[PDB]
């Protein structure tokens, strides 16, 4: 049964919630390979573990400019609810630690790529190939939405592909444990439902809304709403008038319309029927959740597998000093990480 | 094509996340 399932998964949660895991590593136990990805205020490296061997993800966050970016609070959010979850479909955080200058989460290494790189490359996904993907985030946001957390930024960019074809959900920097309404205004610009732009309370829909714009762009190879700038973006999102490609079937343009739902009372996965007005429809009748959450379904693309440690699946970034200085900063800020 | 416009378009590239 899935509300016992995840009645057990809440208690497994909890307890991690409220008894944060902390200061599980060093930095020194780590040799440093290759930089993955970077953001705004921080960048992913490729690192070999010395006493296992193993390969991880290394996220390096620089706290002082966390600070600047006024992302304190949501960085605290996000290992603290990496470090509590336990899901098939979310990349699981290892260890995490500190020093004088940095915030560290040590993730599962998925050499596969992300979709992204896939996704634009190959152009677009045929509907099954798409719907295998969109279920998984089906059950994720299940999952995470029991545990009254938002995620708050699906898009391609961060689910990875693993070595069985699977996907894996990374970055969980807006993400956030929340009962009723929350008004940060964060997301994608593409992947931004109506409400958000507005500046109205939100809540777990926008995540909803979030997956019809993934799987439209999955199965399209663009997403609905795009323009050169942001602002122009918005104005498409607001009017919510969708153009639909004429290969996409009926059932799916029906699904869209659902889930692209500019209404509230009538987006799917927010009404009193919940996930399983999605789960029961039409476009879906063909998945298996159990088989899908079991991880038994076979995968429409496995990843060219190199070896570890490889990063052919990624691409090229230039590499930065890890700097530590001598003296704690932002010490106050960052105590309970 | 909508495809076409895509393509030409600045937006096929990494997307950052915004905020306020
Ligand atoms: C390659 C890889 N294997 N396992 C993981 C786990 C987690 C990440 C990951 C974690 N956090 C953020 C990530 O960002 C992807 C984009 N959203 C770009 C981005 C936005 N903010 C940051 C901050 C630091 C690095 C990258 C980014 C990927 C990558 C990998």
């Amino acid at each position: 049964s899935v509300k016992e399932f995840l009645a057990k998964a809440k208690e497994d949660f909890l307890k991690k919630w409220e008894n944060p895991a902390q200061n599980t590593a060093h930095l020194d136990q780590f040799e440093r390979i290759k930089t993955l990805g970077t953001g705004s205020f921080g960048r992913v490296m490729l690192v070999k573990h010395m006493e296992t061997g193993n390969h991880y993800a290394m996220k390096i966050l620089d706290k002082q400019k966390v600070v600047k970016l006024k992302q304190i609070e949501h960085t605290l959010n996000e290992k603290r609810i990496l470090q509590a979850v336990n899901f098939p479909f979310l990349v699981k955080l290892e260890f995490s630690f500190k020093d004088n200058s940095n915030l560290y989460m040590v993730m599962e290494y998925v050499p596969g790529g992300e979709m992204f790189s896939h996704l634009r490359r190959i152009g677009r996904f045929s509907e099954p190939h798409a719907r295998f993907y969109a279920a998984q985030i089906v059950l994720t946001f299940e999952y995470l939405h029991s545990l009254d957390l938002i995620y708050r930024d699906l898009k391609p960019e961060n689910l990875l592909i693993d070595q069985q074809g699977y996907i894996q959900v990374t970055d969980f920097g807006f993400a956030k444990r929340v009962k009723g309404r929350t008004w940060t205004l964060c997301g994608t610009p593409e992947y931004l439902a109506p409400e958000i732009i507005l500046s109205k309370g939100y809540n777990k829909a926008v995540d909803w809304w979030a997956l019809g714009v993934l799987i439209y762009e999955m199965a399209a190879g663009y997403p609905p709403f795009f323009a050169d700038q942001p602002i122009q973006i918005y104005e498409k999102i607001v009017s919510g008038k969708v153009r639909f490609p004429s290969h996409f079937s009926s059932d799916l343009k029906d699904l869209l319309r659902n889930l692209l739902q500019v209404d509230l009372t009538k987006r799917f996965g927010n009404l009193k029927n919940g996930v399983n007005d999605i789960k029961n429809h039409k476009w879906f009748a063909t998945t298996d959740w159990i088989a899908i959450y079991q991880r038994k379904v076979e995968a429409p693309f496995i990843p060219k597998f190199k070896g570890p440690g490889d990063t052919s699946n990624f691409d090229d970034y230039e590499e930065e000093e890890i700097r530590v200085s001598i003296n704690e900063k932002c010490g106050k800020e960052f105590s309970e990480f | 094509t909508t495809y076409a416009d895509f393509i030409a378009s600045g937006r096929t590239g990494r997307r950052n996340a915004i905020h306020d």
